């Protein structure tokens, strides 16, 4: 894979790698939460007087 | 525990028609009072949730 203009030698053979960013995916984390509530009451009372 | 204090004015007029009598009744009128208002009042309750 040493290309061929690098087979003399007199010229150097190594390689330059960077890295490139293409996307970036922030994703906030937060919680929710829901509820639903339902109640009944009897209430029996007595008044005298 | 109470105690009620009424009290009270007036004023009235009549006139009876007869054969020979006539007469003319105007009044006026006044009334207080001292009287005691108490209760025992008991209750229950039954509240069923």
């Amino acid at each position: 894979n040493v290309s061929p203009e690098a087979r003399h030698p007199l010229v150097a053979a190594y390689p330059i790698v960077h890295v490139d960013m293409e996307n970036i995916i922030l994703s906030k984390n937060e919680d929710q939460s829901t509820q639903n509530t339902d109640s009944q009451t009897r209430t029996i009372s007595k008044n005298t007087s | 525990t109470s105690r009620t204090h009424t009290s009270e004015v007036h004023g009235n007029a009549e006139v009876h028609a007869s054969f020979f009598d006539i007469g003319g009744s105007v009044s006026a009128g006044f009334s207080n009072s001292n009287s005691s208002t108490v209760a025992i009042d008991h209750s229950l309750s039954l509240a069923g949730e």
